[PDB]
């Protein structure tokens, strides 16, 4: 039975930067770590930032939020933009 | 203008931590010791009050700045 | 009904926003889940997950090597600032240390 | 009068729950850190002390680690380069 | 019998710190590293025990030691979890 | 000479495996782990996450106990440099 995790999408997204790249084992279960390490973080800190105004929805502005805590560098902004295009694209 | 915050200020914190000897250049590299801690708990408090779309910046919110940082505190809002 | 397409698509994302959505609900993080809200994540997941994945297809190349290993993904953390802070807690399997001497070491 | 009992310091600055800092230069100085991120900022006094005490509270947090490195390192006296140890052990300036 | 914590060998202990980039070992070293070892296993093997705790198992899985080391704030990749 | 010892600094960070002997890190795991409590036993990929944790942690050590001696502008270590690093970590 399935146990919940990103091999195949991670060496999906590699064709983005290095197509002519190949990934270990060892190295798929790192950067599947790495995905759902990055859950977690943002997950509880959007939840905790959702408890702090008692909402009963999370939404784009607690993980926009979350994100500006996970991360100091621009990176941060980067991502927000990327969210931002995304559900706009999704929602038009 | 952090020069407000003064020479012999910056030696009582040492002093309060209970230092004998010192040198000098330790006064201007613990002003900028205390900058980038003092920026960070200021610029994670003002993230925390911009998602409570307030403009003004709120014990609260410097809460949960501190508390993100594991640090727990009262009197203020506690 | 209609013949099922990934969700993603029409977001413009490549990673499973279903699955995300599952998961914000399932993981008991709130009562109610905003349309945006799995979108926004897997674009978040994705972007700094390729961010990172450039930079370990660089560290591989700089050692002049096709296959990633746990090496090339501890060069790609000590590469970045962004990643030696955000993954300051995080212990890489196989991945050792960066190559570093204090000068005192050496002679003369 | 001159040269003696440095401990007339650790005598008067630690006998209460005082803080070492003055209040109008030290409300003048988070604001201006502040609003580089965002301005139009207005500011709770109830905020604005609460930043202090964690302040001057890490202060006195690292001279406690301080001494202790400068005497294992053959010294009296600390200096700059304690700090340069400290911070980076906790893993704080990295 | 060498259960006395020195089968953490000599040489292994000198090649971690070489690893870890230091210069001349004077001879207590080793004997000072393997009582932080102990005591690294008196944190993780310990807290990773009330995880096996939780399900009360015989077996100790990995998952089991990654969630002690996350709550001591030493997170562990490839292992999943 | 008595310097050479800077050429395994190199050979030992380029080398990325694990470096204490597997048998008697799991022999020492065990001990540790019967005399806290009965029947307790381990997953091969479980003392793996031990010993890799472990050596992470020694490395981490060993880093900060090379920034405590060059602080004392040693070349050396000395059980106390280890002390420091402990009481400076808070350890």
């Amino acid at each position: 039975s399935r146990k919940e995790s990103y091999s195949i999408y991670v060496y999906k997204v590699l064709k983005q930067v290095h197509p002519d790249t190949g990934i270990s084992s060892k190295a798929m279960g790192i950067m599947n770590s790495f995905v759902n390490d990055i859950f977690e973080r943002i997950a509880g800190e959007a939840s905790r930032l959702a408890h702090y105004n008692k909402r009963s929805t999370i939404t784009s502005r607690e993980i926009q939020t979350a994100v500006r805590l996970l991360l100091p560098g621009e990176l941060a902004k980067h991502a927000v933009s990327e969210g931002t295009k995304a559900v706009t694209k999704y929602t038009s | 203008n952090i020069q407000g915050i003064t020479k012999p200020a910056i030696r009582r914190l040492a002093r309060r931590g209970g230092v004998k000897r010192i040198s000098g250049l330790i006064y201007e590299e613990t002003r900028g010791v205390l900058k980038v801690f003092l920026e960070n708990v200021i610029r994670d408090a003002v993230t925390y009050t911009e998602h409570a779309k307030r403009k003004t910046v709120t014990a609260m919110d410097v809460v949960y700045a501190l508390k993100r940082q594991g640090r727990t505190l009262y009197g203020f809002g506690g | 009904r209609a013949k099922a397409k990934t969700r993603s698509s029409r977001a413009g994302l490549q990673f499973p926003v279903g699955r995300v959505h599952r998961l914000l609900r399932k993981g008991n993080y709130s009562e109610r889940v905003g349309a945006g809200a799995p979108v926004y994540l897997a674009a978040v997941l994705e972007y700094l997950t390729a961010e990172i994945l450039e930079l370990a297809g660089n560290a591989a190349r700089d050692n002049k090597k096709t296959r990633i290993i746990p090496r090339h993904l501890q060069l790609a953390i000590r590469n970045d600032e962004e990643l030696n802070k955000l993954l300051g807690r995080v212990t890489i399997a196989q991945g050792g240390v960066l190559p570093n001497i204090q000068a005192v070491l050496l002679p003369k | 009068r001159p040269g003696t009992v440095a401990l007339r310091e650790i005598r008067r600055y630690q006998k209460s729950t005082e803080l070492l800092i003055r209040k109008l230069p030290f409300q003048r100085l988070v604001r201006e850190i502040a609003q580089d991120f965002k301005t139009d900022l207005r500011f709770q006094s109830s905020a604005v002390m609460a930043l202090q005490e964690a302040c001057e509270a890490y202060l006195v947090g690292l001279f406690e680690d301080t001494n202790l490195c400068a005497i294992h390192a053959k010294r009296v006296t600390i200096m700059p380069k304690d700090i340069q140890l400290a911070r980076r052990i906790r893993g704080e300036r990295a």
